[PDB]
RNA sequence: AAAACAGUGAAAUUGUGUGUGGACCCGAAUGGAUCGGGCCCGUCUUGAAACACGGACCAAGGAGUGCACAUACACU
């Protein structure tokens, strides 16, 4: 089964996140970017390194596409958040799920 | 003039548009991409991306801008002989003293894989040469050989930027 | 039909996925069957539209409209000229670079047999080209 | 000529309709939705126990203030009642389409009924005088009636 | 008072079948729970979502016009 495989190789290679909220004031919403916590990132010292790494959010269950890519754009705050990009936009139902985190930089242009 | 042109064909002068057409494209053409200097023939490498993610390879050169070119062992490992983006690539210090006599193309490894294969596997004379030569350097050496089997994993108690490899 | 306009082939696309798709239904015309949905401006002295409060939907104007370049050009890359004789087809000898043909709905199948062999030899594109006469 | 408002083939089904019957509306439709989808020969053997007051017709669209009564556990609910009218009229056609099946070939068994639908037919007028002087209507709402049993696959 | 063609046959409103939702509109999306913003219009009024008035629903009809006399402007 290819999705138990799939899993396993991203697994070993990637560092791990979680989708937790779009960019917003207290009054709205800026649905085109995302907000992440990466896994043991800290400062924003620290999260400046991953500025422009490649992400994915896969979805095995998804009918249409099993994987949406995007990219880190900026640090968020003084505790090691981030803001990224992807794609499509993210959406309400996709908060709270987990995130790859690639180790390679690409493109704006690409996602 | 015939009454359908003296109306609607007024809207615009169209010989113009040529000149907005080639502005337009200019404007969505891609960014340049960065050809790396980091590795050198015989450098280990590990593979992020595709069917082969995980295991650890043998970098041989440049191909085709970004395309780099790669060996497996398959004897020990089983991976072949692929082409893959050079940014798919991580870098460790070990370097192997391989020197090869020729350029060699192979298929690419791209990023969307529907399928894992399982069988059908066979070997060129060249396939064959190479791995006779990696070998060479790999068998005097001492626990190398276990080294390319045993796939790559990275550390989930601290922050990656803090290690070296 | 899948023919484009050779000047923009390369083009086409961008700016087919950049032609907005919003609308200005008539304020209310979702409450009550007898207001339709063509746009009229609202002119009462409460109304929230018109005074422009945030939640309340956009209003037209000038800012939405289209690049002088980009503006009445059909998806294939020309623009349109209606026609209904043979001899309309002979404006179009000089301009058949950037304008198409499109036979009015009236004109009779025995009729668009002969605009349809002028419009072959001339080099003219037409875009109702099947039309009735698919039969 | 009449169009059927829905396409079987005439080979393996057998049909009837009627118009301006003299029936009440609302009670007869209260009464096609509970045999749709039903034997034929199990249609006219209930229909027979409702004229005898030992089963009932449930009651789901225009059943306001209607009555509680224990024959209407066997559909799951609460509400249910008599309308003998419209009962003896409905099981007068249902038997005539077994007359149609025999003579056209098809077994007397394994009919099903597959479509049946009510619709309003136009009002007939009528007045009763009120106080202070007044009249106000007093009209009567009759129907219009199509039905297609077909033969089960099985 | 009503009532033309044995033409065409819209909307309100009803039944049956198939789909999508729990008043609805705008912005943004998912395989899937939804997220953010929005009080009912017209009108008099310092001030209306109002415990101010008119409005059950659909079609059709429905309100700055003509002449005379001086006048300022534009055009011949």
């Amino acid at each position: 089964m290819e999705v138990i495989k799939k899993i396993e190789l991203k697994e070993r290679v990637c560092a791990k996140g979680t989708l937790y909220s779009h960019k917003r004031s207290k009054k709205n919403i800026y649905p085109r970017y995302s907000l992440i916590t990466i896994e043991n990132v800290k400062t924003r010292e620290a999260a400046m390194k991953y500025v422009g790494n490649a992400v994915e959010l896969f979805k095995p269950e998804s009918t249409k596409e099993e994987s949406i890519h995007g990219i880190i754009k900026a640090v968020h705050g003084r505790s090691g958040a981030v803001r990224a990009k992807f794609s499509r936009n993210i959406s309400p139902v996709e908060m709270g799920s987990k995130v790859y985190i690639k180790l390679y930089k690409m493109n704006e242009d690409e996602i | 003039q015939r009454l359908n042109i003296s109306n609607i064909k007024n809207y615009y002068t169209a010989d113009d548009i040529p000149a907005f057409a080639e502005k337009l494209l200019e404007l969505h053409k891609p960014a340049p991409i960065e050809l790396r200097t980091d590795l050198v023939q015989g450098n280990v490498v590990v593979v992020l991306e595709g069917e082969y993610a995980s295991y650890r390879v043998v970098y041989l050169s440049r191909t085709e801008d970004n395309k780099a070119l790669c060996m497996g062992l398959p004897s020990i490992n089983g991976i072949g002989l692929f082409e893959i983006d050079e940014r798919f690539l991580l870098r460790t210090s070990i370097v192997l003293d391989i020197r090869l006599d020729k350029k060699y193309r192979a298929k690419e490894s791209k990023r969307s894989f529907k399928k894992f294969n399982t069988k059908e596997k066979v070997l060129t004379k060249e396939e064959n040469d190479i791995e006779e030569l990696l070998l060479k350097e790999i068998e005097n050496e001492k626990f190398m050989k276990k080294y390319f089997e045993t796939p790559y994993e990275i550390n989930n108690t601290v922050d990656f930027y803090e290690i070296n490899h | 039909m899948d023919i484009v306009n050779p000047s923009l082939s390369k083009v086409i696309d961008i700016i087919n996925k950049g032609k907005s798709k919003k609308q200005f239904k008539r304020f209310q015309s979702w409450r009550v069957k007898r207001v339709s949905e063509s746009w009229r401006k609202p002119r009462g002295i409460d109304n929230r539209m018109r005074r422009k409060f945030g939640g309340a939907p956009d209003m037209p104007g000038i800012g939405y409209k289209k690049p002088n370049a980009i503006r009445f050009l059909l998806p294939n890359g020309y623009r349109k000229i209606m026609v209904a004789c043979v001899k309309d087809l002979e404006a179009l000898i000089s301009l058949n670079s950037f304008y198409c043909a499109e036979i009015r709905h009236a004109v009779g199948s025995k009729k668009r047999i002969e605009i349809l062999e002028r419009a072959e030899e001339l080099g003219i594109l037409v875009i109702n080209k099947e039309g009735k006469l698919v039969k | 000529a009449h169009k059927y408002s829905c396409d079987i083939s005439e080979a393996t089904s057998v049909r009837s309709q009627y118009n301006n019957i003299k029936i009440k509306f609302k009670n007869t439709r209260e009464v096609c939705n509970i045999i749709k989808t039903m034997e034929l020969n199990k249609a006219i053997a209930y229909l027979n126990d409702v004229l005898r007051f030992k089963k009932c017709i449930p009651v789901f669209r225009f059943a306001k203030k209607c009555g509680r009564t224990p024959q209407a556990k066997e559909f799951g609910t609460d509400k249910g009642k008599w309308p003998v009218k419209s009962v003896a009229f409905v099981k007068k056609m249902l038997e005539d389409l077994l007359v149609e099946a025999e003579k056209k070939g098809l077994g007397t068994s394994e009919l099903v009924i597959k479509h049946i639908q009510v619709n309003q037919a136009p009002k007939i007028y009528g007045r009763k005088h009120g106080a202070f002087g007044r009249i106000k209507p007093y009209n009567k709402s009759p129907s219009h009636i199509e039905v297609i049993a077909v033969k089960r696959e099985h």
